[PDB]
């Protein structure tokens, strides 16, 4: 039972008469005693699936349907129950567009589509073309005025261009959308988005152009025409420019097909108001009263309630943007459309820009929009960097799973102001797509469905101090990225935190002290849950040869925490710095001595190694065995006899190339199935054997490395340091 | 706790 009055939060978007809708909610309190409060947040759209996993979020939102069955199928609305009177006093069509699996998810408030809006005194006679504007321009450039102006910033304003050629989102047939079928890279998108570029290119347009610009610009006189919705003329009115609304113009002689968008308003699944909210929404708003107090505020376009849409079907305006949205197709609702319009709106934004071509934007839109996996991390990217929607990339130009030579498809550069409080300097963060499962098709990764490791379950990130005078983030850690992700694929090793990597030259190819990476968890980045799996994210650090032994001698953990210790080697968030000169143990002399401490009394850390190797003369006992070991895993006998052995401890190498291991063991330790009776055993190529304490000293007192090939032999065994004879390759995760 | 050696 509750004893307690409730109240409204509603969600508007900021461009919407809100006003009205407060005016409203002001006579739902008078009738009712129940206060509603109006809001119009800042990507209200994004931030309505944050807040309602708080349970923080509105009673009631408002938005376009193309969102709604996203939220839906997400558990956040709550069904919505209306009698058939009710139903009745709206059009089919509407509630068709508020209709997820069968389920009504959202009330019906209004259909919105673009129309092309134009000063009837800079010119009496609009284009009926597109191809038209460039010559326009220039007439109205050699009086001081342009064209045409509007938000390039949104791509549901360039939409209809692009889709006017035949550019689709998602393919309707059979009364179902293919969700791998997308229309963004066939030639009438190209073609549409080539127009717009064409238009930025010969100055006739602003690529930067946003909503706002386009506002005063037209509303100003200083350009002849716009592109916009209902919500728009409120405004213009205001302006006192006379102004007309028309028809979209053609593009290749056809029509502009703007998106349609119903204007819906869902009812939060978490509210604990449903009742109120139903009674607000059927009873208050959708009346005559309600919408006109909405439609004074801002324009709601052609409403979804007959009465008030005969009543506003007068208007010309409102019978243009019907025949525009009549020449356009009404948004698909389904899920992947966020996905969607992200993929969209970088491409159009880079397009426009230069930083890409229109066919290198399409096709990555294309293949993004079908992109689950990589939806999801761009999602964790988005909650790291809201002030960076648009991150430079490094794009491979031919993808991994055509077998081109970088399997990372996308790596992703942001910049990371740090924390100056923090002490935590400025610095480039990259990120990696390629090692987990973006797209769940087979064509790189084994999809098993949630649950699991995604891919091999994992992302690569690395910190860059970001030197003085830098404008943008460097390139070169995304190669090195690539090398790292050459060997996951073809070691299949999973990479985990505390592990080390050998790379031998400095990673930025200059003469960098900075030879060697220890591999940790992200500071920042949280693991994240995907369709196909979870994704973590390991941290490259780099390291000096010296910090690279240390950490293989004593261990990786410990290293990593001094260089936390140590802000210009790391610090907290343990960034890189290439131009670092000297080893924590040459700017800390003591240090060194925690270490050899460490060693001395605790050891090695290391259960094994990656490394060319092998092993010769089904469960196997031999009595003979034969060892071979590249220089640097001989370089390593030393650290698996002293460093584990003689602390009861195993030591494996395993080979990259083939199947091989070999692990030493000492006297004890239960689980080997090395006795010191039957020192050689072998599981297939994993190869167990046994050395006891004197013999382990011994062979420290043979080893002392000296010229290759070099030979040790003992009556029962011989060990081969060689000169990589071991040679010849694995390829994806199939 | 693993080593991954020469990973070019
Ligand atoms: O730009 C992508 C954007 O398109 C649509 O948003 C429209 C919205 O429908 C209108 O009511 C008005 O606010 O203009 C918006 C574009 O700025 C989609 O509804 C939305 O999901 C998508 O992000
Ligand atoms: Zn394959």
């Amino acid at each position: 039972m509750k004893t307690e009055e409730g109240k409204l939060v509603i969600w508007i978007n900021g461009d919407k008469g809100y006003n009205g809708l407060a005016e409203v909610g002001k006579k739902f309190e008078k009738d009712t005693g129940i206060k509603v409060t109006v809001e119009h947040p800042d990507k209200l759209e994004e931030k309505f699936p944050q807040v309602a996993a708080t349970g923080d979020g509105p009673d009631i939102i408002f938005w376009a349907h193309d969102r709604f069955g996203g939220y839906a199928q997400s558990g956040l609305l709550a069904e919505i129950t209306p009698d058939k009177a009710f139903q009745d006093k709206l059009y089919p069509f509407t509630w068709d567009a508020v209709r997820y699996n069968g389920k009504l998810i959202a009330y019906p408030i209004a259909v919105e589509a673009l129309s092309l809006i134009y000063n009837k005194d800079l010119l009496p006679n609009p284009p009926k073309t597109w191809e038209e504007i460039p010559a326009l321009d220039k007439e109205l450039k050699a009086k001081g005025k342009s064209a045409l102006m509007f938000n390039l910033q949104e791509p549901y304003f360039t939409w209809p261009l692009i889709a006017a050629d035949g550019g689709y989102a998602f393919k309707y047939e059979n009364g179902k959308y293919d969700i791998k079928d997308v229309g963004v890279d066939n030639a009438g998108a190209k073609a549409g988005l080539t127009f717009l570029v064409d238009l930025i290119k010969n100055k006739h347009m602003n690529a930067d152009t946003d909503y706002s610009i386009a506002e005063h610009a037209f509303n100003h006189g200083e350009t002849a025409m716009t592109i916009n919705g209902p919500w728009a003329w409120s405004n213009i009115d205001t302006s006192k420019v006379n102004y007309g609304v028309t028809v979209l113009p053609t593009f290749k002689g056809q029509p502009s097909k703007p998106f349609v968008g119903v204007l819906s308003a869902g009812i939060n699944a978490a509210s604990p108001n449903k009742e109120l909210a139903k009674e607000f929404l059927e009873n208050y708003l959708l009346t005559d009263e309600g919408l006109e107090a909405v439609n004074k505020d801002k324009p709601l376009g052609a409403v979804a309630l007959k009465s008030y849409e005969e009543e506003l079907a007068k208007d010309p305006r409102i019978a243009a943007t019907m025949e525009n949205a009549q020449k356009g197709e009404i948004m698909p609702n389904i899920p992947q459309m966020s996905a969607f319009w992200y993929a969209v709106r970088t491409a159009v934004i880079n397009a426009a820009s230069g930083r890409q071509t229109v066919d290198a934007a399409l096709a990555a839109a294309q293949t993004n929009a079908a992109a689950p996996g990589l939806h999801a991390i761009y999602g964790e990217c988005r909650r790291l960097y809201p002030d960076q929607p648009n991150p430079l990339q490094v794009t491979a130009i031919v993808k991994y799973d055509s077998f081109g030579p970088d399997p990372l498809d996308y790596v992703s550069m942001y910049r990371n102001v740090g924390s100056p409080s923090a002490n935590i300097p400025e610095h480039w963060h990259y990120i990696s797509f390629g090692l987990s499962d973006l797209y769940g098709d087979n064509r790189v990764h084994e999809f098993t469905g949630t649950d699991g490791p995604s891919g091999f379950g994992f992302e690569l990130t690395f910190r860059l101090k970001r030197e003085t005078g830098e404008s943008a983030p460097p390139t070169w850690p995304a190669e090195l990225m690539q090398g790292l992700a050459r060997y996951v694929f073809q070691s299949e090793n999973t990479f985990c935190s505390g592990d080390h990597v050998s790379w031998h030259s400095p990673l930025d190819n200059s003469e960098s002290r900075i030879q060697h990476m220890l591999l940790t968890e992200d500071p920042q980045m949280q693991p994240v849950q995907t369709p196909f799996g979870v994704v973590t994210f390991l941290q490259i650090v780099g390291v000096c040869t010296e910090e690279l032994h240390s950490a293989q001698q004593w261990n990786g953990q410990g290293i990593l925490e001094l260089l936390r210790t140590v802000p210009i080697a790391g610090g907290p968030w343990l960034i890189t710095d290439m131009r670092r000169g000297e080893t924590i143990f040459e700017i800390d002399p003591h240090l060194q001595e925690r270490v050899d401490k460490g060693i001395e009394t605790d050891g090695s850390n290391l259960s094994g190694v990656s490394a060319k190797c092998a092993w010769d003369d089904r469960t196997r006992q031999l009595e003979s065995v034969h060892l071979k070991f590249n220089q640097e895993s001989g370089a390593l006998i030393p650290l698996c006899l002293r460093g584990r052995l003689l602390h009861g401890r195993h030591f494996t190498y395993k080979s990259i190339t083939g199947d091989m291991a070999i692990t030493f063991v000492s006297t004890g330790v239960e689980g080997a199935f090395a006795t010191e009776e039957h020192p050689y055993a072998a599981h297939g190529p994993w190869l167990q054997i046994l050395l006891t304490e004197e013999f382990v000293e011994k062979m420290l007192e043979d080893l002392e490395d000296a010229a290759l090939p070099k030979e040790y032999s003992w009556p029962e065994k011989k060990l081969k340091v060689s000169i990589l004879p071991d040679v010849v390759h694995h390829h994806h995760h199939h | 706790s693993y080593g991954h050696l020469s990973a070019s």
